[PDB]
DNA sequence: TCGAGAATCCCGGTGCCGAGGCCGCTCAATTGGTCGTAGACAGCTCTAGCACCGCTTAAACGCACGTACGCGCTGTCCCCCGCGTTTTAACCGCCAAGGGGATTACTCCCTAGTCTCCAGGCACGTGTCAGATATATACATCCGA
DNA sequence: TCGGATGTATATATCTGACACGTGCCTGGAGACTAGGGAGTAATCCCCTTGGCGGTTAAAACGCGGGGGACAGCGCGTACGTGCGTTTAAGCGGTGCTAGAGCTGTCTACGACCAATTGAGCGGCCTCGGCACCGGGATTCTCGA
């Protein structure tokens, strides 16, 4: 008798999968052998940049009164924050347009 | 005769077009251009619809990046008007000639 | 007719976890596709240099955690380098 | 065809730009620029088409074009 | 004791070649062999994600010649590829 | 009875060699199999591009009356030049120097 | 205290290969700071590859590999 | 009457000297000491190499004459002979480095 | 437009240390077979890209006026450059100790490759509610008297 | 400071199509097993990094004088912003044809792998001439009367 399935997902206790991680790292012709405990290493901080976003687009989609997420809301986040600006600087977002700002020098006296 | 002062469309213009994301060229024009540069590398090409929009995309955050350097060149220069000397150097300083 | 696959019933798992009354468009779920993909591909990238610069014939754990190191900027490396390691231990425990 | 390139539509992406008053002589410029990024990134993308062997370029050509000279586009497959 | 390998034998010879009376340095020689592998590196990672997206397995002349393309400029890529197609034919005439 | 060896090389008309190419594009994990030709058109574009820059440089050498070459004669010859220049755009090399150049406003009258 | 080390004449020295004519007195103090910003964040990245690598020594490969990283290619030392 | 140099004279006498050599233009252990004192706050105890030393000595060298080629041109534009911090900023700024 | 002074260039001679050639030798590249899969070619189906025609209207074009911004010219003062004198530490040569980088054996635990079996994730169809769009205020901002 | 005029934010009503969710199915991930070598650890050797001491002298630091460049102010004129009336072509909808992308089935040549065999390229010596330095004189560029 073969005991019940179990994900690997789930025994590391994550919402993204570990499997098919472990087959684009086999199938990417990045090494010769690949370990263990790469593919959850690699998945938890994928789901733990996603979360991050998610999170402040949200807040941004619920400052003007959405109930929706559109690519303004995705690029205020992204542009508002100091880390992931850095880490997104050279990134165009289709859609999203660009931040308010006008030189002090132009306004009227 | 109700004449607005010099500079104050200019600001409201400045203000209404920050707060859109809309595209701002003739999508016919623009779809002419890319065939006819195109048509110099290799003729009896065809393209996908949505290949012409993200050349669009790409195109227009250039051109919006390259004016926002052209402005604080200007503004450098104890000025509020831009200069092609200015896109010039903006251009010099980034690399691109 | 062959069949695409993305990320989006994880992206969506995720997004009901911290906003439980929010959606999300088609554009913006092709946008976070495409962050996920060039994220992966830039740490896998850094990895690969790594074992090839040591002498090495495995990409492990030691090199995903350099690899962010050198990769993310201030506390999202840390707090990344803590989730990994909580979650490599977790998977070990059982 | 470059000529269909507008003075109103210059004006738009300047003031976009965040811009306030702009010279006479821009605008030739401006196509000028226009022009030869155009043909840096059509060239790339064409050479893409035809080590395929097509006959139709696609926005996965296109994107990685933009991506071999430092301006990556999120949002067209990838 | 371990001994390592270089371009320098190479170097020298195409260098007796175009200048039969001039010498060369070791520092003029370490920057040379600096140039050769950043070059080397640059064209095999081109042609590795060609074969990558055109979802084959197997690096060819084909992949060089458009890797060559896309990486050298104006004259430059005729003439490279002008003398690979020659070494290629007379390798494959014997 | 087993025939006189003969190098690639030498069947390529050639100097840089070719086998030493064929196995560093093994072990490099660029793709899982390699064809027969490729090794070859990549050492003929080393060649040439080696040969262009020796040439320059040689030529930069005999100009200020020396036999040997330096980095200061390289970085003479990738500079003067358009091409060159172009494709060594973003590298240092060591104990080169700049080009003499200087603005015409800081002349005198 | 070791970034006055940096003296006035050696930043004299750079700007004149620089092609500088007329230098102000407030130079010298941001030039130390931009030198000290880019020192940090190219030493940085050479400890994490020391530390990867298991050493105690910090080798002319890590500061060629840290400087590669930031597109700053440079030949003549491995 | 002794004799005295226009200003300007030499600062273009020097600018002719040093475009024409390509030696080091800082001190050797003081450059030594700054690196070894930034090194403590990542990791203590640490060696060095003798040639890692100055090949990040020959990096710095030539990022700061890259920043003071530009801040020329600053300077020029704002129809000035005299660079100044703010043309130093403009530049960097240019760049994407702030 | 000419003389005095300071700086740079040219040239003959000495001396040394680094480029360049030679020898042993060992390890990597060559030759000869065998085998299984990746890729090349033909045939077929159907998506989607291209071309055309009428019309409605929003944007482009062109002209006239005037105001404000760009740019030249003057004058003042203070800051940066050139030069002489005193002080400091960088640089070179030589001794001495030992921390750690590098190499060689030995052994074992981890990862690749097979085979069977099932549930997660994809293509597809369906209904309703979030958001777009029109109209009517109500209110804030600019401008000249 | 204020009234007149114009642009913008806000509220309410009504439609419509895209998102969120079931449902069937199929292929890719998990469970169980075997075999072989990649790497982890202990031991040893010798190199290269760090620390000290003294002498010479070149570079750095400090003070003084003066000239020219930065900066504020005023005036003149023409180039760009704003608004109105006429013209042009883009956007939308709907028809219709075929070029080429995408998939499937056969078959064969080429690249991988393994076992002998030998010569090319690396490490270790020597040795002589190209270049570095010094001293002397010649020519050129700058500055003031």
């Amino acid at each position: 008798a073969r005991a019940k399935a179990k994900t690997r997902s789930s025994r590391a206790g994550l919402q993204f999968p570990v499997g098919r991680v472990h087959r684009l790292l086999r199938k990417g012709n990045y090494a010769e052998r690949v370990g263990a405990g790469a593919p959850v290493y690699l998945a938890a901080v994928l789901e733990y940049l996603t979360a991050e976003i998610l999170e402040l687009a949200g807040n941004a989609a619920r400052d003007n009164k959405k109930t929706r997420i559109i690519p303004r809301h995705l690029q205020l986040a992204i542009r508002n924050d100091e880390e992931l600006n850095k880490l997104l600087g050279k990134v165009t977002i289709a859609q999203g347009g660009v931040l308010p700002n006008i030189q002090a020098v132009l306004l009227p006296k | 005769p109700h004449r607005y002062r010099p500079g104050t469309v200019a600001l409201r213009e400045i203000r209404r077009y920050q707060k859109s994301t809309e595209l701002l060229i003739r999508k016919l024009p623009f779809q002419r251009l890319v065939r006819e540069i195109a048509q110099d590398f290799k003729t009896d090409l065809r393209f996908q619809s949505s290949a012409v929009m993200a050349l669009q995309e790409a195109s227009e955050a250039y051109l919006v990046g390259l004016f926002e350097d052209t402005n604080l060149c200007a503004i450098h220069a104890k000025r509020v008007t831009i200069m092609p000397k200015d896109i010039q150097l903006a251009r010099r300083i980034r690399g691109e000639r | 007719r062959s069949r695409k696959e993305s990320y989006s019933v994880y992206v969506y798992k995720v997004l009901k976890q911290v906003h439980p009354d929010t959606g999300i468009s088609s554009k913006a779920m092709g946008i976070m596709n495409s962050f996920v993909n060039d994220i992966f591909e830039r740490i896998a990238g850094e990895a690969s240099r790594l074992a090839h610069y040591n002498k090495r014939s495995t990409i492990t754990s030691r090199e995903i955690q350099t690899a962010v190191r050198l990769l993310l900027p201030g506390e999202l490396a840390k707090h990344a380098v803590s989730e990994g390691t909580k979650a490599v231990t977790k998977y070990t425990s059982s | 065809n470059i000529q269909g390139i507008t003075k109103p539509a210059i004006r738009r992406l300047a003031r976009r730009g965040g811009v306030k008053r702009i010279s006479g002589l821009i605008y030739e410029e401006t196509r000028g620029v226009l022009k030869v990024f155009l043909e840096n990134v059509i060239r790339d993308a064409v050479t893409y088409t035809e080590h395929a062997k097509r006959k139709t370029v696609t926005a996965m050509d296109v994107v990685y074009a933009l991506k071999r000279q430092g301006r990556t586009l999120y949002g067209f497959g990838g």
